[PDB]
């Protein structure tokens, strides 16, 4: 979430990111319930106040809200104890932010995201863009390994595909920012634009990428002015599920049919409907590709036709249980690197060695009944030395 | 005794050649210049080297050597010629080796050259590792040959490995550049079924295999079990292997060395092992007398963990006191000669118990004083002087 993204930041980047135009307001809206009230209170105070007052300024009931809000805003570093006055820069910017100093667009965003997903899946016809392809490849959801051949889809790719559009886009933009820092694009400048949307060379490239994603559209041969789409700020279902593992989806866009075929066997395709079967073969194929039953169940539930909404639960218990059992049927091997010792002599002496590999992060599996500790070869030169020291101590 | 003396000061040189031994402060050319401790260790090393010659050339051939010497002497002892033949009553080293070579056809000149003419004992440091993939046991035996009393051994070396399929002997060739010796290991199919594990002798016993490793079949290893060299072994087993070697071995020197090596592992499984040795008649009595002192040392080391009464007290009241009165000792009947020795050695080890304050507990001192007060010896056919003297000790 955006709260996680902002919490994972340093004070030096935080105060700079608190730009005058929008950031002080976008981060304010994040404040879930009560911290808004305290920010408004001590927006006009130039004198810090004791912490005991803030502690006792919430009744005994519902105090956990007080502690959680205080911790969240301490992490955000909106104020400092100074002994709880707010940061002067944030106070000034917030005062400046508080009395101081379309139908075609949504369709465009939908179509652009749909073609992006078409390219993501193995669609022969899709929009071509080398920058988009390499960005998706380095986002961790795609791997090519051969420039001549079109890139394939990794295991995480299917999971990302089956996610809903809001979370899908949000995670995609999170990965975009994380890779922006890697490629060298300043994070603060690009981040501030997202906040400003909900109200330079790097800016131009970032806006080009956003337009490729379909969140914005200049509409004037790439002019300075832009008109953000609905997705920039941040529908009825069509699938009918039977009790015999049969799906009737009122789908005209090929994207939905492809998504359904990812985990179902298609039987018929009518102009305004398509018939598929959820069989062991298709479900286990999806599970092997990497999906888990939770994504499939959530996808079918969110794309649930209004006819089956009346029944509770919306998705039949037999279908849900069968999908879950099919996914459980498979349990899979793992991969790690390690080295094992033996002849550990005294018992109380083996317990002290277990804490050496656990603190350094090179321990995989321990055994106090046989004395059997696995150590990765990456930290083999540090565990052996410790063992030698212990032997010397005797 | 001899490895302690030879590592302490130089070494004992049987058969010197005329100084041959300059590492020690007296001359070994005459018996009246020898130190008395050197004379005692000389006789001790001489009879151990004769046991080694019996190990190479069997005991019946050895008794035939001695009978040939005695028979030459007794044919010599009846002549009247003034020493034409009276010098057959005098033995030498060359005559003894020649009589050995006459009766057996083997000469012992490497064994004589190593253990007589050379004046040193050997030190063995062993450690093992079990290779689960190739099912082998990789021993690692290194010698300390740079100490002042030591020498380098290059002969063969017997090792006895007790695995789940039984006890197997292996001969290792320990040349100068040798360090790793790979010996093969057998199955672990006596852990699949509960079957009895066969011992060094022909018998077999039920073992509790819960402490054993799941991947290794081997229960214990003994380097040079028959004491066929003049050696000091320092083997690094795991503590459960020492406990299995204390419980189920049919060799008293291995039970003694496992008692000696269990003092470094104060775990409660070792306390259970020594307590099961102490309760066990049909164990040799000098092993139980050592297990008393080992149990006292282990009990001193695991204070602030010890649960019930002090060590060996409940065991003393179970073995040697009345059933109706626990604190009154039974009247003295010393006719068993093994529970007499164990009874007179158990409070002596029990008095080495110490509390968290480093003072002997007043539960053991009161127990010893009640052993002294309630002592009645008007009924046995044996005297009480050694038992009362051990009570004062």
């Amino acid at each position: 979430n955006l709260q996680e993204f902002l919490g994972g930041l340093s004070p030096g980047v935080l105060d700079r990111l608190y730009g005058h135009p929008a950031t002080c307001l976008a981060v304010f809206r994040e404040l879930p319930s009560l911290a808004k009230n305290w920010v408004m209170r001590m927006l006009f105070l130039e004198q810090p106040l004791p912490q005991a007052a803030v502690a006792l300024w919430v009744k005994k009931e519902f105090s956990k809200a007080q502690e959680e809000s205080t911790g969240l805003l301490s992490g955000l570093r909106i104020w400092h104890t100074q002994l709880l006055i707010l940061n002067p820069i944030f106070r000034q910017n917030l005062r400046i932010a508080l009395l101081g100093g379309v139908p075609s667009l949504d369709k465009y965003a939908e179509e652009r995201w749909e073609v992006v997903l078409h390219f993501m899946v193995g669609s022969p016809s899709a929009a071509v863009s080398q920058d988009l392809a390499q960005l998706l490849s380095q986002a961790g959801l795609m791997k090519s390994t051969e420039p001549g051949e079109p890139p394939c889809i990794t295991s995480a790719g299917f999971q990302f595909l089956l996610l809903d559009t809001p979370a899908q886009l949000w995670y995609f933009m999170l990965q975009y920012l994380q890779t922006a820092q890697s490629r060298g694009m300043d994070l603060v400048e690009i981040l501030s634009f997202l906040f400003q949307l909900s109200f330079s060379d790097s800016l131009l490239n970032f806006l080009q990428h956003l337009r490729e994603f379909g969140l914005v559209f200049q509409r004037k041969r790439k002019s300075r002015r832009y008109y953000p789409t609905r997705l920039a700020i941040n529908q009825p279902g069509f699938i009918v599920v039977e009790t015999n593992y049969r799906l009737y989806a009122y789908t005209e866009s090929e994207l939905q049919i492809a998504l359904i075929a990812l985990f179902s066997e298609m039987l018929y395709r009518f102009p305004n409907m398509v018939v598929a079967q959820v069989t062991r073969e298709s479900v286990q194929q999806a599970i092997a590709s990497g999906i888990t039953a939770q994504q499939i169940i959530h996808f079918l539930r969110t794309r649930a036709h209004p006819v089956m909404l009346k029944q509770t639960p919306v998705l039949p218990p037999t279908i849900t249980d069968q999908i879950r059992l099919w996914e459980l049927e498979r349990d899979r091997l793992r991969f790690t690197e390690g080295v094992l010792y033996n002849q550990f002599l005294s018992q109380v002496d083996f317990e002290l060695l277990l804490a050496h590999a656990r603190e350094l992060g090179v321990l995989v599996f321990e055994n106090s009944a046989k004395r059997l500790m696995v150590v990765t070869p990456a930290g083999h030169s540090d565990v052996k030395r410790f063992w030698k020291r212990q032997k010397h101590s005797s | 005794k001899i490895v302690a003396y030879e590592l302490k000061t130089g070494g004992v040189l049987l058969h010197p050649i005329f100084n041959p031994a300059s590492h020690l402060h007296f001359s070994i050319k005459h018996p009246h210049t020898l130190s008395w401790e050197y004379y005692s260790m000389f006789q001790c090393k001489a009879h151990l080297v004769m046991r080694l010659i019996e190990n190479r050339i069997s005991m019946e051939f050895m008794l035939q050597v001695f009978n040939k010497l005695l028979s030459l002497a007794s044919t010599a002892s009846s002549q009247k010629f003034q020493s034409h033949m009276w010098s057959q009553m005098l033995v030498s080293t060359s005559g003894f080796l020649k009589s050995i070579s006459n009766v057996s056809g083997k000469d012992i000149q490497p064994l004589i050259k190593q253990w007589v003419d050379q004046s040193g004992v050997v030190k063995f440091y062993g450690s093992f590792a079990f290779n689960r993939k190739r099912n082998v046991l990789e021993l690692e035996i290194k010698q300390d040959y740079t100490s002042p009393g030591t020498q380098k051994y290059v002969g063969p070396l017997k090792v006895t490995v007790q695995e789940l399929d039984g006890s197997f002997n292996h001969t290792l060739q320990i040349e100068e550049n040798s360090l790793k010796h790979d010996i093969p290991c057998h199955s672990k199919s006596r852990r699949n079924k509960k079957k009895k594990i066969p011992l060094m002798n022909g018998e077999e016993v039920d073992m509790d295999l819960s402490a054993m490793d799941a991947d290794s079949p081997l229960l214990w290893i003994r380097i040079d079990p028959d004491m066929s060299v003049l050696r000091k072994v320092e083997f690094e087993q795991a503590d459960f292997m020492w406990q299995y070697q204390l419980r189920y071995e049919r060799d008293v020197v291995a039970q003694q060395e496992s008692i000696l090596a269990l003092e470094k592992f104060p775990t409660p499984a070792s306390r259970l092992a020594l307590t099961d040795i102490l309760e066990q008649e049909q164990c040799f009595y000098r092993v139980r007398m050592s297990a008393c002192f080992c149990l006292a040392k282990i009990a001193n080391s695991m204070v602030s963990t010890w649960t019930g009464p002090p060590a060996m007290k409940s065991l003393f009241t179970r073995m040697f006191c009345c059933k109706s009165c626990p604190n009154i000792v039974k009247t003295n009947n010393f006719m068993s000669f093994q529970s007499y020795f164990l009874q007179k050695t158990m409070p002596v080890a029990m008095a080495l118990l110490r509390d968290v304050h480093n003072l002997c507990p007043k539960e053991v001192l009161t127990f010893i004083l009640d052993l002294i007060k309630y002592n009645d010896n008007r009924k046995n056919k044996f005297s009480d002087n050694y038992y009362r003297a051990e009570m004062i000790d």
